[PDB]
């Protein structure tokens, strides 16, 4: 630590001692129910862009590799999260929103962006946590003669706000003179076709979309992944995993009084005090194993090669990864005197150190 | 129907998120109800919609309990999606559809396009009900309190946080809302919530007691 | 604001104004000497033993050596000027039993054998009046552990890696510095700073400090009970003041708060993003893959060391104020306590 | 500008301790100025006879 | 006319703020110090003012340093001219040279320069594509001109903090040449010194 091969006469600040984890934890909930994803990656109809259907997931395990064997997709292009961290971590619920659009507007389904089908027809927030799965429809949303069936709204008053539907038909009017419902002079109804036909370019394309949408953990957890359960153990200093949060240190039992819709309990340096086991309803507080400084007490090596070593701020009846107890921590290899000299290597409240006679030996005194 | 007008008596705060903090002072950005604002005193002896602007504070301090239920929308007229929450003796039906339904006249004790059909235990239930509605990002919040009353003279003066219910994430375009009856009289107070900050303070058993309004005083402003 | 009351002195070219009395008054001067002594480790700050973190954090060079380095000279700057200031005196004095010394009362400011801690009386209402934030000098650890009514300031910062170091000399050693600089003063004079301590009567040392200031010995002898008596009344009346009055320790307070308040605000600044998606480190491990958790790591890491040598330059300039004042002390320790000084209002 | 305030309440309390600083400095400027001018406690005046 | 300065640097957000001691007031302390000198002495500092003539007080002064005060006076009107002569080349040397108030200058200089390299660090880009913020905010979508911003508040935030850091040093200094002004007024004009270059 002093970059040197011989060092002088004092008291050094080493390094840290760590209690090093023995067991792991990972808790999860008891689902037991499978998430019904090839009812939506595989349907024979989809709807529109203006009537996009919306299908809620909970109460079940969700396994995200068979979406690649459900749809042939090239991204699973994810925005708040990773595509191949999705199997560890979980959700509170998630929800699936199905339509179909133009190759073109395939790069609009994307946080804060503008458009005509992100003005009018779906737009997304701009704290957008999850993956948006788009894939080509040539064989399947495509006729020789056009397709009429997939409709798009372009004519609106305001802009729609995210996570929005808009259903309703009306004679959308841009002028002073009403249309009264009818379509003639400066009246334009606000749904057109696209007509998709085979024979168009590679941008012009239907494109099937998929929008997973998550939402953090907030409440209690519906849906996880497919992850073992172990066996809860306290009072040692473990690997935890509750519904994804994973960490290090010592679970203990709690008189904290967690309000029935609270499962976490948080620190002023926003680190997680206290857990809530998803398993037994019970409160765990979390607290870090053991640590703290390591002091290395040395004369000359030009003099002897003994050393002594303070474990600072520490009750050492917890030492390891003559024994005296001090007021800065406790002293390891120095013998303790009834005697007063002057000070030598300063350690603490009124302690110091030195390399005396009375066969040599590193003694300490006050 | 009969209107009045009474403070608002720094009442109206709830629980922002699910997270257990104790002996701490927390900042939170956040849809409030202003302190010592007007909110408004309605006698329903007899009615035009009320307007949902941004969130709505509702309280009631009857205790035959007759008030019951809400409707949600902008223009109500099968013309557009609408919440309706209809509470009973047993459950709740929330839904979203054209609706062109009715339960306001005596039709009481002595579809189209249905997207979901959450039913649930009830909502409600010398007593004050509170309850907040919000509509952000498309999610639908409803936050609520029953707080007893000594003195049934108007709102409280004290602190009485407020707990979530349920997170609806449906519900689009609220512009414009209505309340129920029931006959075999009804006063209910209406408050609007506003963008403010505000400092809540926690205790050692984790309970919201006061709170400082950032935006109402200079004094608060300091504080803040 | 009024700057003061308005006079007009009485000058003329042949009249002069000669006093027929005096009055002894006795005034309390507070300088600070030392403050608290810090030590972070950066594993535990900007970390908290994430491997992935660490490894990041070992690509940034030696910043983590010399704020370590520049902690460990501030530190050992404090037992410096707190043996500069108080440990003056070579020899360990003592009063003798027998305390006449003319009429002048030092009960007060002489210790007592009657408490374990041998402080003198003024001495703990000064202990008792200065609060103290109760850092890491006292072990907590068996403490912050086990989880008792709600957390603490003092266990969040120990958590998170900040450690308050206890100074080299304890109370009771600055008690019996002090103790044996005022036997010293009340036995023998200003001949113990020079060399040997010489015994001297009190009141033939007070008329020697008379003669200092320019008055014939005769008028303390011929007003030893009146000199002695308003001498007593002063103690009394400091005694009193100390007693009613708080604001008057406010430096030491301050010396207090500002070293309570930063380690504060370096805990607080862990709850900061800093342009990443989370200030919690495992969700950004767990919630992306190798590139992205890196890059959000690297933000995260980048924040906490501008955070960490904010802190650290700020305990030094406040370290170089603490070392002015206390070699001022030390000024005054050695030319008022050891001798009697000719510089006017010093 | 809003959206660069929004980006800026996520680096913490930086500008609180500057401020902090700042404040600490204009007050020790006065102080300055107190303890070197302010050291009589009345205001003497010269008498008309020069 | 002209865009000043000092309206660059209000409108920036740097606001310099009054003293709290008007330069009247500075002037009445002064008047009061220079009465409470000449005509007691130093018997003003050290308690009630006790009027003296001020020959008597002189040849008191030639007394502390060592000379006999029948030296003053048998030699008063030679020293009085010589004191309103020497006076009088202060003034002379006021009047014409301008060189000696460097220090004054110097700390004038440097608050001018802080704030305006302070301002004229509004200028830089920090690896951006413009050091303008509605230009970022109209030119590119949300994430990009987030990154773009990010990137203008880090050097900005940098910038702000040197500042900070140099000014707290200079009032350091400061403080200490205060404190050395403030031991000069206590020893030298309320009282007479026995310190040699003092
Ligand atoms: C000098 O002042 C002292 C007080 O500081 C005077 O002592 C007081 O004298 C009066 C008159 O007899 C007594 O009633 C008081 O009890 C005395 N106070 C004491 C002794 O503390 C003293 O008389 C003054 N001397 C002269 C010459 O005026
Ligand atoms: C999960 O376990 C808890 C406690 O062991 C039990 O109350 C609950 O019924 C279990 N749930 C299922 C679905 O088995
Ligand atoms: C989709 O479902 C139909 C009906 O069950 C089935 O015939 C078809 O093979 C499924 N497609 C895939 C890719 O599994
Ligand atoms: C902590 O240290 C004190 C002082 O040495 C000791 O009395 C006490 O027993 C220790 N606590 C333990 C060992 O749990
Ligand atoms: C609330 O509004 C009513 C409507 O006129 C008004 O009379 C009352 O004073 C208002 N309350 C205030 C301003 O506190
Ligand atoms: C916390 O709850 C306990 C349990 O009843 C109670 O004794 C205590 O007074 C409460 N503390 C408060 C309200 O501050
Ligand atoms: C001395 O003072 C008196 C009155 O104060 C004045 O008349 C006289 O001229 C003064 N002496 C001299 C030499 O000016
Ligand atoms: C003054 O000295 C006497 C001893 O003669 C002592 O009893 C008394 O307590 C002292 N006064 C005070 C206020 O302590």
């Amino acid at each position: 630590t002093l970059k040197s091969f011989t060092v002088e006469k004092g008291i050094y600040q080493t390094s840290n001692f760590r209690v090093q984890p023995t067991e792991s934890i990972v808790r999860f909930p008891n689902i037991t129910n499978l998430c019904p994803f090839h009812e939506v990656f595989n349907a024979t109809t989809f709807a529109s862009v203006y009537a996009w259907n919306r299908k809620r997931i909970s109460n079940c395990v969700a396994d995200y590799s068979v979406i690649y064997n459900f749809a042939p997709f090239f991204a699973f292009k994810c925005y708040g999260v990773s595509p191949t961290k999705l199997n560890d971590l979980c959700f509170t619920n998630v929800y699936a929103d199905s339509f179909v659009i133009r190759g073109n507007e395939v790069s609009q389904i994307a946080p804060g962006q503008t458009g005509n089908i992100a003005d009018y027809n779906y737009k997304l927030p701009d704290d957008f946590t999850g993956c948006v799965i788009a894939w080509n429809s040539n064989k399947l949303d495509s006729k020789p003669s056009g397709n009429y069936n997939y409709l798009y709204r372009l004519f609106r008053k305001s802009k729609l706000k995210p996570f929005e539907r808009d259903i309703s038909t009306e004679i959308y009017q841009a002028g002073n003179k009403p249309c009264n419902g009818v379509a003639g002079p400066n009246c334009y109804s606000p749904l057109q076709s696209y007509g998709f036909r085979p024979t168009y370019g590679v941008g012009h394309q239907p494109y099937r979309v998929v929008v997973l949408s998550f939402e953090l953990l907030h409440a209690p957890a519906t849906v996880c992944g497919p992850k073992k359960s172990t066996n809860l153990v306290k009072n040692k200093c473990v690997n935890f995993n509750f519904n994804g949060l994973t960490g290090t240190g010592v679970l203990t039992e709690s008189n904290k009084k967690f309000l029935p819709f609270q499962q976490f309990g948080r620190d002023i340096a926003d680190t997680t005090d206290a857990v809530r086991d998803p398993q037994t309803l019970e409160i765990l507080d979390i607290t870090p194993c053991s640590f703290g400084g390591v002091s290395v007490i040395t004369p000359g090596t030009n003099t002897s090669n003994q050393v002594a070593v303070l474990y600072q701020g520490v009750n050492c009846t917890e030492v390891p990864v003559n024994v005296f107890q001090t007021r800065a921590g406790c002293l390891i290899g120095a013998e303790y005197v009834n005697n007063s000299y002057e000070c030598d290597i300063p350690i603490g409240a009124g302690i110091c150190a030195s390399y005396q006679t009375q066969s040599q030996s590193i003694i300490a005194y006050t | 129907r009969t209107q009045s007008y009474t403070n608002s008596f720094t009442r109206g705060v709830y629980y922002p998120d699910k997270v257990f903090r104790s002996s701490v002072l927390h900042s939170t950005q956040d849809l409030f109800l202003p302190f010592f604002s007007n909110v408004t005193w309605f006698h329903a002896i007899h009615n035009p919609a009320l307007p949902f602007n941004d969130g709505v504070y509702f309280a009631s301090t009857e205790k035959s309990n007759i008030i019951r239920g809400w409707i949600f929308g902008t223009t109500l007229d099968s013309k557009t999606q609408s919440l309706l929450i209809v509470n009973n003796a047993t459950n709740v039906v929330i839904k979203v559809c054209e609706f062109q339904f009715c339960n306001d006249p005596f039709l009481d004790v002595y579809a189209n396009n249905c997207t979901f059909e959450y039913v649930s235990q009830p909502f409600l239930m010398k007593n004050l009900r509170e309850f907040v509605f919000k509509n952000i990002d498309g999610y639908f919040k409803i936050y609520s309190k029953h707080t007893p009353i000594n003195l049934e003279r108007d709102l409280p003066q004290g602190f009485s946080a407020l707990e979530p219910l349920v997170d609806l994430p449906i519900g689009i375009n609220i512009t414009r809302f209505q309340t129920l009856l029931a006959l075999h009289a009804a006063a209910y107070y209406v408050g609007y919530l506003q963008p403010r900050t505000f400092l809540l303070k926690y205790n050692e058993n984790g309970t919201i007691t006061d709170a400082v309004d950032c935006a109402l005083d200079p004094l608060s402003e300091t504080k803040c | 604001m009024s700057l003061g009351a308005e006079n007009s002195v009485a000058y003329s070219n042949n009249s002069i104004a000669i006093p027929t009395n005096f009055t002894i008054s006795v005034t309390t001067e507070i300088l600070p000497v030392s403050m608290t002594k810090t030590s972070v480790d950066c594993t535990m700050y900007i970390c908290g033993d994430s491997t992935e973190c660490s490894n990041l954090l070992l690509q940034y060079g030696s910043f983590c050596t010399q704020l370590k380095r520049a902690l460990t000279g501030i530190a050992v700057e404090q037992d410096k000027n707190t043996q500069e200031v108080f440990a003056q005196v070579k020899q360990i004095y003592k009063t003798p039993p027998i305390k006449y010394f003319g009429g002048f009362n030092f009960s007060q400011i002489l210790p007592d054998p009657s408490k374990p801690s041998k402080r003198s009386f003024i001495e703990d209402l000064l202990f008792n009046k200065v609060t103290l934030a109760d850092a890491g000098f006292i072990k907590q650890y068996g403490d912050c552990l086990g989880d008792i009514a709600a957390r603490d300031l003092i266990c969040a910062q120990k958590f998170n890696g900040l450690t308050v170091l206890p100074p080299l000399l304890t109370d009771e050693m600055i008690a019996q510095y002090t103790s044996a600089l005022l036997a010293g003063t009340i036995t023998s004079g200003w001949t113990f700073g020079a060399g040997a301590a010489l015994q001297i009567p009190f009141a033939m040392q007070m008329a020697y400090r008379f003669n200092g200031i320019g008055v014939t010995q005769n008028v303390l002898y011929e007003n030893q009970k009146l000199i002695a008596n308003q001498f007593n009344s002063a103690i009394g009346k400091i005694q009193d003041s100390l007693s009613s009055t708080a604001s008057a320790l406010g430096k030491l307070q301050d010396v207090v708060n500002h070293n309570a308040q930063a380690l504060n605000t370096l805990v607080k600044q862990l709850s900061s993003k800093f342009g990443a998606i989370s200030s919690v480190l495992n969700d950004i491990l767990s919630r992306l893959d190798k590139v992205e958790a890196e890059v959000q790591i690297d933000r995260l890491i980048t924040g906490r060391l501008q955070s960490l040598q904010t802190y650290v330059t700020q305990q030094l300039i406040r370290a170089a104020e603490i070392r002015a004042s206390a070699n001022l002390a030390a000024t005054k320790m050695s030319e008022c306590v050891l001798g009697q000084s000719k510089r006017v209002d010093f």
